[PDB]
């Protein structure tokens, strides 16, 4: 089960990963068994700076 | 595919069904409701 636990948080902060509790709720579950032994992020920023 | 052909030459459709017993299964598988009284529930298993 590839479970994706997602939670967006638009909170005020001067630096990333600030103080405060925000539980990660489950969003999408995938009932497909695949061997994920490696990982990369598809980052098609295009408009990047 | 002629109508005059016999059973040996007549089209016999073949559609394969193969249920796979792999690791991740599918949901290939409901009463009504009561309001207030003692019953047995199988709500979602
Ligand atoms: C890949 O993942 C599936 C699901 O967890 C598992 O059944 C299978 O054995 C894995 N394959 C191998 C041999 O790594």
């Amino acid at each position: 089960y590839f479970k994706i636990y997602s939670k967006h948080t638009p909170i005020n902060l001067g630096r990333d990963l600030p103080q405060g509790f925000s539980a990660l709720e489950p969003l999408v579950d995938l009932p497909i068994g695949i061997n994920i032994t490696r990982f990369q992020t598809l980052l098609a920023l295009h408009r990047s700076y | 595919f002629r109508p005059t052909y016999g059973v040996g030459h007549q089209p016999y459709r073949v559609v394969v069904l193969s249920f796979e017993l792999l690791h991740a299964p599918a949901t290939v598988c409901s009463t009504n409701l009561v309001k207030n009284k003692c019953v047995n529930f199988n709500f979602n298993g």
